[PDB]
RNA sequence: CUAAGCCGCCCGGUGGAUGGCUCGGCUCGGGGCGCCGACGAAGGGCGUGGCAAGCUGCGAUAAGCCCCGGCGAGGCGCAGGCAGCCGUCGAACCGGGGAUUCCCGAAUGGGACCUCCCGCGGCUUAUGCCGCACUCCGGGGUUUAUCCCCGGAGGGGGAACGCGGGGAAUUGAAACAUCUUAGUACCCGCAGGAAAAGAAAGCAAAAGCGAUGCCGUGAGUAGGGGCGACCGAAAACGGCAGAGGGCAAACUGAACCCCGGGCCGACGAGGUUCGGGGGAUGUGGGGUUGUAGGGCCCCCGUAUGAGACCCUCGCGGGUGAAGCCGAAGUCCGCUGGAACGCGGCGCCGGAGAGGGUGAUAGCCCCGUAGGCGUAAGCCCGCAGGGUCUCGGGGGACCCUGAGUACCGUCGGUUGGAUAUCCGGCGGGAAGCUGGGAGGCAUCGGCUCCCAACCCUAAAUACGUCCCGAGACCGAUAGCGAACUAGUACCGUGAGGGAAAGCUGAAAAGCACCCCGGGAGGGGGGUGAAAAGAGCCUGAAACCGGGCGGCG
RNA sequence: GUAAGGUCCGGUGGAGCCGCCGGUAUCGCGGAUCCUGCCGGGAGUAGCAGCGUAGUCGGGUGAGAAUCCCGACCGCCGGAGGGGCCAGGGUUCCACGGCAAUGGUCGUCAGCCGUGGGUUAGUCGGUCCUAACCCCGCCCGUAACUCGGCGCGGGGGAAAG
């Protein structure tokens, strides 16, 4: 659904995030809010989010770091998604 | 996927086809970033392709429907 | 053309020639006839006069001479004309020649009056030239044969126009460059009955 | 089709930079006598399973079936006219459909059946 | 420099992404005949137009 | 058997001339097409490809999406690779119509030191949509605030051409001020595919012509000019093209116009009716002219008839996108890597224009000579339904453009010379028993006209662009750009602005062996020929070796 | 051939070219401190010092080490040559794999080349306020404007206040 994810992030740094913090690692669209990708996120992956961080990379792409809350696993969600 | 089989689907269906398409492409985005073996490079642009021909047909759905009602 | 640049002339005490230079570098020369790029200093113009002009009645006069020239024999010998198979010259033929509209037609009647042998000579002659005109598409410079002059036409144009090097004019259009090419006089030339009672009225 | 410019720069420009539809005609190649008797018509566009019989170049006299055709350049391979590589491997000649003969037609094709009964 | 507009920062990412070198790939398919293109720039001789 | 050095020949290196080639330029009689934008233009920013940097194209549906038609087996741009995919349920491609169309930009709800941000109201459950710039026009409300609501305009761009204003100097006069340069460069404003002009208060006098515009000529003439340098027309005549109409007033007096709705008609034309907004400070009817024209009045007759125009519920025809047909050898011998070549034997020709194809080809392919088809649109016609127009004589009554014509003075402009045109200042009529022009002023005669309101096609100017052509150029030439060119690069800025084409018929682009850290070298293969990619030819300068001469 | 030149013989080249007649032209090269491109002697020469003269010994890496890495010793700045952080630069940042070119010598090294990655905010700054000052609307002037301007209404204006 929507369009404000485009690719999940696979660098070593995101696997790191997913298996210690949580997190999850998107390359979203630029216009999108942290409210935008934080309701993304939960209505996708059907998951709890906890907090959202942004940025926007020397290549003008925005990323975004979402980490979800205790009751759900970042590493199932990056096991459906294929991420391993 | 052809024009004719996407007219024959109601515009709910063609919106959760639009959705699931667009999470594949997300997937398949992702997998392209992370592997090597691209047994199919043109999955991208198939799911592109696909999802264009679906926002047009539904757009000519909703107009022709308006323009019947009125 | 050449004229587009800006400059500005290094001047006088550098060690260099009085040039107009560009300002942005390497500051190369510009702007002049004899600088690379620049104008040129007396290319052609539009302007100028090419059409020549001709007396009305000289240039009867030089019709009259070249129809006079056709037919005769040393001059359209001279020219390159293979004239062994001619009946005789100036060569008339009857109006039948005028309703004849098909080139297999023509070339046997041509082959029976004796000037198939020289419109093989034309083709024969015919070939690609040489210099730039290929390029700008005359890539065959062909050649003259004889030429059919009728009083009107009814189809003969058509039945003879495709043989190599023969043209096919009405009496009242003819001119001086049908009947001497290249400013060379004595080309053959085939007649007609009417061709040549038209050419008693006008007296040319 | 016209090219009405009896000017080589044009009739080049129009070579080289036709669109494929127009390119689809410029690979049309003669007919065998048997064939030309047979549908009264005098040459047509190469297929792919067309008969061919070659008459000029290294390899003039040589039958086989069309293998490749490549409107951009206007080429065709054909089966048996090879070269050998210096690994030791078999390449395709390409040849100009201009220089080949159609002695059998593979005509599964109505579109192309159409053709043949709009020249006959 | 510390601090930036975004949109000075989305151009000169865009810079950043024009410069880079011809695909061999490419070079292959041109058959040597495409082997640079105009907007290669190296940051401390050819600056940026802003 | 002389070391360095010099000249000459050969080979080699360096370089890129010459020669040949050309999908690019330049020029041009004729032909075609000529505006885009608040229903958000042009220019630009940023994104968009599986591998993707430049160019090109597209816009979060992002080298693309959909529908009708043409073509008929390949296709996925410049761009020759790997992998894969799309297509016979008709792809690619082409012509027509649609969908999407980020941000800035007239940019417009408010702001820009960054093409990114912050706002206010209805609908919506919410997602998410619809409204809100300034200067005005036609309406409504009230708060009378130009405050709110409905409808509608202007804004910016366009290579050259056009219309209206402002307006220099170098330069020439062999100096320089009147003058010239010049109503030019340039500036401000305003339109279109053309613009402007255009129908006589005109032109001419033995006669007369009869709107405007353009060309030839009048003509370096009339005429202006420190009468110096120089500047400089019109009429007539011959041509292209042809076309003429509406207001103000006399008279009548709401018989009228626009917006929305209804009804009869065909869905159109037309007719009729209701509400709202205008309108007696005049909507509509009529009327547009010179020894006169028109209103009104009077008299005779006419209209019965004859036009002209509007619409297409309907029909026929022409033209009109992609496009389709279109004759004749791949017949023997020779050279050749390969026949388009040479010799022999043939054929078509309304087609011997031009191009490609392994050489130079009428008959191998495209095409030409000559013909055919086409949706929408446009044009013509048939038929039906409507609207509208049309005669003469007399008058003594009424009307016919005002700070206007014109006079004086000042500045500009002009060939306009006491006799061009425009503008300022101060004066300023007649007005039909009237008025104006006829090259100093006034008087009389004669001739020709009726200003001070408005519109007008075709003949013309231009070429961003498109067909066609060439005694133009052939990569230091031709446009600056034959190519990822107004690209890279230089300057804070305004702005300035390059270099750079060629393997071969086919990559057949050197398999394997020895040496080397590698680059590469030597064998060996491919090719007719290395033409070996640092690739058609390979000059000169310059350098190294051998050879011959001197030393 | 008095000549401007022409023509023949022997090589390379692989595709066009010429005699004669009559016309046309960007029609003939040593200079212009001429223009564009290439290449010479100067020359294997100057420079690679002066303002802070800095290296040495063992070991490692690597085909190759004065120049790269570790240990020790000797040194230099030490009110900056140390530490922190603007404007400007714009990926120069980090790891790994490399030395055709760049680095005043060399190079296994690098601010170089190739391949992957890197910037996480309610509290830090912009965002808010206003200062010098600027813009827009009305208004007046100007032949006119994108030009000049007083007075009113509105908006902006500080990354060290």
């Amino acid at each position: 659904p929507y369009k404000v994810i485009i690719r999940p992030v696979v660098t070593e740094k995101a696997i790191s995030l997913i298996e210690k913090e949580n997190k999850l690692t998107f390359i979203v669209d630029r216009r999108a809010t942290k409210q935008d990708i934080k309701r993304a996120v939960e209505e996708i992956f059907n998951v709890k989010v906890e907090k959202v961080n942004t940025l926007i990379t020397p290549r003008g792409e925005k990323k975004a770091y979402v980490k979800l809350k205790p009751e759900y696993s970042a590493s199932e969600v990056a096991a459906r998604l294929g991420l391993f | 996927m052809k024009p004719s089989e996407i007219r024959e689907m109601s515009i709910e269906e063609i919106d959760a086809k639009i959705r699931e398409l667009r999470l594949q492409l997300a997937k398949e985005r992702g997998l392209l970033t992370m592997g090597t073996s691209l047994e199919n490079p043109m999955v991208i642009r198939n799911l592109r392709r696909d999802i264009a021909r679906l926002l047009t047909i539904k757009k000519e759905k909703l107009r022709e429907r308006e323009k019947g009602k009125v | 053309a050449g004229k587009r640049r800006v400059t500005e002339n290094i001047g006088k005490g550098h060690s260099m020639a009085r040039v107009e230079r560009l300002k942005t570098p390497p500051r190369y020369a510009a702007f002049v006839p004899f600088a690379r790029g620049g104008r040129r200093t007396h290319p052609p113009k539009v302007e100028k006069i090419i059409w020549e002009d001709i007396n009305k009645k000289e240039k009867r006069l030089a019709l009259m001479s070249a129809i006079a020239a056709t037919a005769n024999y040393d001059l359209v010998r001279a020219r390159g004309h293979i004239i062994d198979n001619v009946p005789q010259l100036p060569l008339i033929v009857v109006d039948d020649l005028q309703k004849v509209q098909k080139t297999r037609e023509t070339r046997e009647i041509f082959k029976k009056l004796g000037i198939w042998d020289d419109i093989v000579r034309a083709k024969e002659k015919s070939g690609v030239r040489a210099g730039k005109g290929k390029m700008r598409g005359r890539r065959y410079k062909k050649a003259k044969g004889p030429l059919i002059v009728v009083g009107k036409n009814e189809g003969i144009v058509l039945g003879a126009r495709n043989h190599p090097g023969v043209d096919v004019v009405v009496v009242d259009n003819l001119g001086v460059e049908h009947l001497a090419p290249g400013t060379h006089p004595g080309r053959l030339t085939v007649w007609t009955v009417s061709a040549i009672e038209r050419l008693r009225e006008l007296y040319g | 089709m016209k090219i009405s410019s009896k000017q080589p720069r044009k009739q080049r420009k129009f070579l080289y930079n036709a669109p494929l539809h127009v390119r689809q005609k410029l690979m049309s190649a003669p007919l065998s006598r048997e064939l030309r008797e047979k549908y009264k018509v005098r040459n047509l566009p190469v297929r792919v399973g067309d008969k061919v019989r070659i008459m000029r170049g290294d390899y003039k006299g040589h039958e086989g079936k069309v293998v490749e055709v490549d409107l951009k350049r206007y080429r065709i391979y054909v089966e048996g006219a090879t070269l050998r590589k210096t690994n030791g491997t078999e390449v395709f000649y390409p040849i100009h459909p201009s220089n080949v003969m159609i002695i059998e037609l593979n005509l599964e094709d109505e579109k192309r059946k159409k053709i043949i009964e709009r020249r006959a | 420099a510390r601090n930036k507009p975004l949109a000075k920062k989305l151009r000169l990412a865009k810079a950043l992404k024009q410069n880079r070198r011809v695909p061999v790939w490419v070079i292959v398919k041109t058959n040597r005949r495409v082997l640079t293109h105009p907007k290669r720039r190296y940051w401390r001789r050819t600056k940026l137009k802003e």
